[PDB]
């Protein structure tokens, strides 16, 4: 063998790719792609209206028994008309497996709340909602968990800078900390850094 | 079906305006409670005038699930006043109080710096 | 594999009983806590007497940062900027022009002793051995004014550590 | 440092000194570079 | 001049704002509020300190790194003024103090010192200069502290012409010693007072109000060389103003008259403290005088300062002496 | 005897008596609280130079501010620094505590405790080592000892 | 090497000095100036010029791997030396 690549696992990428077919057999309602990556993971892209239909089967199906949520993350896509990417990660403790379930939505419209099939969900959901600004309807108790109390904004959206818009300090004056806008004494410095030569040509793009 | 969307709470302006009434009674009925736990030196008139202010804002909206979100986190930062979440140095950041005014009119504005 | 940690059955027999009403009644198992602890009391206790002794340390330790100069004196840094690219705190900044006799030299080499991590990239990516962290761990100030270093404290400090910076990056460098 | 001594160099300081600091010796920061832009000086004599 | 210091920025806490300042007796009461002042829009402030170091510390988070700078100084020593001038552009003076020490009297501290700062300052160029006086200042007072006052007020007047005097009425404020004196008073059973406290009419003005004015005094060229009164809004008699001060306070209030020269033998009593005495002699002089009116001078409203009622504010400094709406106290309406 | 005598020596046994038993009150923010830790344990042993391991706020003589200092932290750090009973010190632990370190340019980290406090002793290093933290601890005693305190009052 | 200003204050080997009437000089008052008096260009000016037998030489800035990356230096112009990139040091051409 190569000792410096990788090897493949051919065996893992037939099975998990015949699991993805049969999830979109059952769920058509919902499934809109399903894709197998190279280092054999599954992905299973949904409308966002089957977050629980389609959770709730991979959870309880006698083949499925996707009985633990590994993680629940959003990414943020300026350039989507949804920006906002809501993924599942999920684990299988009987068939020892994972799973990925994505879905998608934006700055108005809501997602379903996932606790009734996970209680694992309760507070991931107010991560996202704090640091992304999606709301996730049902929730029973939805408010920021990580931000300070009275902070306005999402931190991690890709157009929110990096260090914000106030910062603390303590004024002897009014015998209080307070909130001012940021000045920095060593502005943070920007490198351009990806250079103008195709790296990879088997990912590239029509023109 | 391009206009065609998911509500938040309210399917139209005029259900949105009374999540938004019934909000305001909540943060005007809350000031003499909060001007007293905190212990603030402001008025309660100063107080009930500030809500007034930060309604006023907002006041040209017309898109009824964007009022649906103000109105969501208007409950969520009233929930932290009521229950104590907050410290007196997060009530009275509303106000402003060490930060010196800055000019709004053209001549002030030019012999200072170089923003508009 | 796997093992069970807490899944045993007490017996019930009259011996084993007694064995645990003896136990409950006269306090056996706690006087057998008194009894370690009572062992500790005449072991030779690990302390050592700072400042007069030191914890040892190895070659590889990262503490103040220096700058280093060749046998003939001069620098060794020659201003490429690789070390204020790849520390991932930002707390390099550098500024250089042609010397009087035409070489490439710093004019500005600041690092803020508060944003750095003491993480020892800055010495891995420099291709001359100028900029690396040395062994004194013992530069606490009274003021946050004076971590902020500029070119004329990395210079002593490198001048001021060169008899042991030298010797460590002997001892390490085949490694490297 | 008896049985191996370090090396020699003439630019290694032969007197050590302790840490400096809340001293009149402290180490104080400043600036290394010089002034970027030049202000134009006025004429010394007059025009008329 | 070449340049000037060119301020840049947006007046914030690391801004260049082109003021560098040497502030004397900012360790005190009002120096805490002016270096805060300077410091929150980008000054460099000297700080020559008499005290111990650690009693500097308060000042410290007042400013970005190396904005503020410590010194030692004397009060007699002039090479040790200079060290502390020679490089700024302003200097304001805050040196006092309300009772004589073993080595400092009111003449060492408010001629001489005011002195001798001016003096240095105009000889190694310093520009602007600002001196605080006292609104009661006369060399025909009863009190010690406002003859010596009124002498300084012209040696400085005529030692360093261009400078700014500013003559403010009692401060009060979280340490002032104005309204947290109408306060212990109640560790003494009763609040005596002269006269009942009839007769006197006083009109205190707000710190920040004073800071305020002093760093607008800095920032207009139409203050050199001038004097102003900085007074406060109201004036009040001094019995209800202590009235008013034991409603908030919420303490009783039992006000019993003593006469002037009883008053003094209880003074003299509390001098013998080797430490800050609670009362003196001279202290319950300026207590009972009757703060001046003086129209022909410039006050606050002409440097852009609004000034502060003391019922919007008088919470804020009681609030500590309460236990465990006040009605306001009456004004003096002008004629 | 010299009154400048007498309060020579009195200066020298309150800063003995002080700089003999400082109390420390902890604050254990992040990974420097692990090698704070360290100076308790066995090794160094703190405790032998009279640094007691733990103190209550109102008992305590000094406040070590070990980790990254957030913004949603710092009006607690102050309230407690307020309720020390004087005299009170403090000592900035670590690249985060003394200027922000790796997350300096956070929108949610303050840039550095001395904002928030006043600082006396600046200990670097991400973390500083258990021997480098005592050897700013000793340089805290150093530094209570030039305290003049009566020496100042006697001259006022 | 290190030359004082007229007002005093000694001047670094980048050539930095304040001014006489700049206001940044109150940091140094009951302190002092961090100036290393070691300058690297006087250092260098001292080594000798070392002379080989070939157009082209190799300098490693001695040590080998503890010194600088390898480079060629070309000999051929008579009118001046030839110098090192990395380390200052010079070479030249024995009478050819
Ligand atoms: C019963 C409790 C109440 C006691 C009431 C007060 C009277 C008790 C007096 C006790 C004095 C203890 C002072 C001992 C100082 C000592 O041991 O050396 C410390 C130190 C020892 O050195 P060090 O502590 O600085 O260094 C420690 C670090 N290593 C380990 C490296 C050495 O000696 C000094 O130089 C300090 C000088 C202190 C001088 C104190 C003089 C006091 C004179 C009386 C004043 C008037 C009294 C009224
Ligand atoms: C006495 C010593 C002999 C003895 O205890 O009996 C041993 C006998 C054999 O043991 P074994 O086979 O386990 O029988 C128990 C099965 N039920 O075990 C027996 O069967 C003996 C009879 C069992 C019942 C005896 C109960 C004993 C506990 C009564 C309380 C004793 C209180 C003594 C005072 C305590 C304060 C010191
Ligand atoms: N406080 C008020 O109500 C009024 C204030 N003023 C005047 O304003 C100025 C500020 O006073 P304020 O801050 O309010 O009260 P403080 O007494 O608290 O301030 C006095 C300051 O002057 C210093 N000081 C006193 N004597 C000397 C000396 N020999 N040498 C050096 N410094 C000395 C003190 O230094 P240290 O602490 O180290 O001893 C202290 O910093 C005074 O001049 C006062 O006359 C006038 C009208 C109202
Ligand atoms: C009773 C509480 C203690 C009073 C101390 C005192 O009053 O002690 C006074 C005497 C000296 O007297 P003095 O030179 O007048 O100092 C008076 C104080 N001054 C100069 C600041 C005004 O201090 C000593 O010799 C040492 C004191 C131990
Ligand atoms: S040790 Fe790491 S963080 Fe510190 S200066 Fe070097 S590269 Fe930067
Ligand atoms: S990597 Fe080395 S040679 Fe390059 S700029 Fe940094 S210290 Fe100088
Ligand atoms: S300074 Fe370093 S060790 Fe200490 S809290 Fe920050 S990242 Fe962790
Ligand atoms: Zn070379």
């Amino acid at each position: 063998t190569r000792p410096t690549v990788r090897p493949r696992n051919d065996v893992a990428h037939k099975q998990l790719s015949a699991f993805g077919e049969y999830v979109a057999e059952i769920l058509p309602k919902y499934v809109q792609q399903v894709q197998v990556s190279c280092f054999n993971e599954l992905e299973i892209c949904i409308h966002p209206d089957g977050v629980i239909p389609v959770l709730t089967f991979l959870r309880d199906h006698s083949n499925a028994q996707f009985k633990s949520l590994a993680d629940l993350t959003a990414v943020d896509i300026p350039t989507r008309q949804n920006r906002f990417e809501i993924v599942y990660n999920l684990l299988s403790l009987r068939f020892n497996s994972r799973i990925r379930v994505k879905t998608y939505t934006d700055e108005l419209t809501p997602i379903e709340s996932s606790v009734p099939v996970y209680k694992a969900a309760n507070w991931y959901e107010r991560e996202i909602w704090d640091m992304f600004g999606v709301f996730f309807a049902n929730h029973p108790d939805l408010r920021r968990i990580l931000t300070d109390y009275g902070f306005e904004g999402h931190p991690f959206r890709k157009d929110f800078p990096l260090s914000g818009y106030v910062e603390l300090r303590y004024d002897d004056e009014v015998k209080r900390v307070v909130a001012e806008p940021v000045e920095l004494a060593q502005e943070f410095r920007k490198f351009d850094l990806n250079s103008p030569w195709e790296a990879f040509p088997a990912y590239r793009q029509p023109p | 079906a391009s206009t065609s969307v998911k509500p938040i709470f309210s399917r139209d302006m005029n259900e949105a305006k009374r999540r938004v009434r019934e909000l305001y009674r909540a943060w005007y009925r809350e000031v003499p409670n909060t001007v007293h736990l905190f212990q603030l030196d402001i008025s309660v008139k100063q107080g009930r005038d500030k809500v007034r202010e930060m309604f006023k804002k907002n006041a040209h909206i017309t898109d009824p699930r964007v009022v649906d979100l103000l109105v969501i986190k208007g409950k969520m930062e009233l929930e932290e006043t009521i229950k104590v979440w907050k410290q007196r140095t997060h009530v009275m950041r509303f106000f402003h109080e060490t930060e010196a005014p800055r000019p709004k009119d053209f001549l002030s504005k030019f012999y200072v710096g170089h923003d508009p | 594999t796997y093992k069970y940690v807490n899944l045993r059955e007490p017996s019930m027999d009259m011996k084993s009983v007694t064995d645990r009403a003896a136990q409950t009644l006269l306090w056996t198992e706690l006087i057998r806590g008194l009894g370690m602890t009572l062992s500790y009391l005449f072991r030779e206790p690990a302390t050592i007497n700072y400042p007069f002794e030191k914890g040892p340390l190895s070659p590889r330790f990262r503490g103040e940062h220096a700058l280093r100069r060749y046998p003939s004196g001069e620098e060794r840094c020659i201003a490429c900027k690789l070390c204020e690219a790849v520390c991932p705190a930002q707390a390099i900044t550098i500024e250089a022009e042609p010397r009087a006799d035409g070489s490439r030299r710093t004019t500005r080499y600041d690092i803020d002793m508060t944003k750095c991590i003491y993480c020892g990239f800055c010495q891995e990516a420099c291709p001359v051995d100028a900029i690396v962290e040395g062994p004194n761990f013992e530069f606490s100030t009274e003021t946050h004014e004076e971590l902020l270093y500029n070119k004329e404290k990395l210079l002593n400090n490198g001048d001021k550590w060169e008899a042991e910076i030298a010797a460590n990056i002997q001892a390490d460098y085949l490694y490297r | 440092p008896t049985v191996k001594p370090p090396t020699a160099r003439k630019f290694i300081w032969t007197n050590h000194k302790f840490n400096l600091s809340g001293t009149p010796q402290q180490y104080v920061p400043y600036s290394t570079t010089r002034k970027k832009i030049q202000e134009w000086v006025p004429p010394s004599t007059p025009y008329k | 001049l070449h340049h000037a210091v060119i301020p840049h920025g947006k007046g914030g806490r690391s801004s260049v704002s082109g003021i560098v300042a040497t502030v004397f007796g900012a360790t005190g009461f009002l120096g805490r509020y002016v270096v805060n002042h300077l410091g929150r829009m980008g000054s460099q402030v000297i700080v020559p300190h008499r005290c111990e170091p650690y009693d500097t510390m308060h000042l410290r988070p007042m400013g970005d790194l190396g904005q503020i700078i410590f010194m030692d100084w004397n009060g007699r020593d002039k090479d040790s003024i200079r060290r502390a001038v020679e490089h700024s552009s302003v200097v304001i003076n805050l040196v006092g103090r309300e009772w004589e020490t073993q080595n400092f009297d009111f003449e060492d501290v408010f001629v001489k010192i005011p002195q001798a700062i001016a003096q240095v300052s105009k000889e190694a160029g310093v520009e602007k200069f600002i001196h605080i006086s006292h609104l009661n200042a006369d060399i025909k007072s009863s009190s010690k502290y406002l003859r010596s006052k009124a002498v300084g007020e012209k040696e400085v007047r005529e030692t360093f012409p261009e400078a700014t005097i500013i003559k403010p009425a009692e401060i009060f404020g979280r340490e002032d010693r104005f309204l947290n004196y109408f306060a212990n008073i109640r560790w003494f059973g009763g609040v005596p007072l002269i006269s009942l406290g009839k007769k006197t009419v006083k009109q205190p003005v707000y710190i920040v109000d004073v800071t305020k004015g002093i760093i607008n005094a800095i920032k207009d060229p139409d203050a050199r060389g001038k004097t102003f009164a900085f007074v406060g809004p109201s004036r009040y008699l001094l019995f209800d103003l202590v009235q008013y001060v034991f409603a908030v306070a919420h303490r009783p209030f039992l006000p019993y008259p003593l006469p002037h020269f009883a008053y003094r033998w209880i003074g003299r009593l509390f001098e013998i403290s080797p430490f800050e005495p609670w009362t003196t002699r001279d202290k319950v002089e300026r207590i009972h005088t009757t703060d001046k009116i003086l129209p022909h001078l410039p006050g606050l409203e002409d440097l852009g300062v609004e000034a502060t009622p003391l019922e919007l504010k008088a919470i804020e400094v009681l609030r500590r002496h309460r236990t465990y709406d006040v009605q306001p106290a009456k004004t003096i309406p002008t004629s | 005897s010299r009154g400048e005598y007498v309060v020579a020596k009195l200066d020298d046994l309150i800063n003995w008596a002080r700089r003999s038993s400082l109390w420390p009150m902890t604050f254990g923010l992040a990974c420097c609280a692990v090698e704070m830790m360290h100076m308790a344990a066995p090794r160094y042993d703190m405790d032998r130079f009279g640094v007691v391991f733990r103190a209550s706020p109102r008992q305590s003589d000094v406040m070590i501010v070990a980790g990254t200092l957030t913004n949603k932290m710092a009006p607690a750090l102050r309230k407690v620094y307020d309720q020390m009973p004087e005299p009170r010190y403090v000592v900035s632990m670590g690249s985060c505590a003394n200027g922000g370190g790796y997350y300096h340019y956070s929108y949610s980290v303050v840039r550095g405790c001395d904002r928030i406090v006043p600082v006396d002793i600046y200990v670097p290093g991400c973390p500083p080592t258990a021997e480098a933290l005592l050897y700013g601890i000793l340089q805290l005693q150093k530094k209570i000892k030039r305290e003049k305190r009566l020496r100042i009052w006697y001259r006022r | 090497g290190v030359r004082t200003s007229p007002t005093g204050e000694k001047v670094t080997h980048t050539g930095q000095v304040y001014d006489d009437g700049d206001y940044r000089k109150v940091r140094f008052v009951g302190r002092q100036k961090e100036v290393n008096e070691n300058f690297a260009i006087d250092l260098i000016a001292e080594q000798p010029v070392s002379q080989v037998g070939s157009r082209v030489i190799s300098c490693d800035g001695g040590g080998g791997a503890l010194g600088h990356p390898r480079v060629y230096i070309n000999l051929d112009k008579e009118t001046k030396t030839g110098t090192c990139g990395y380390c200052g040091l010079q070479f030249r051409q024995q009478h050819h």
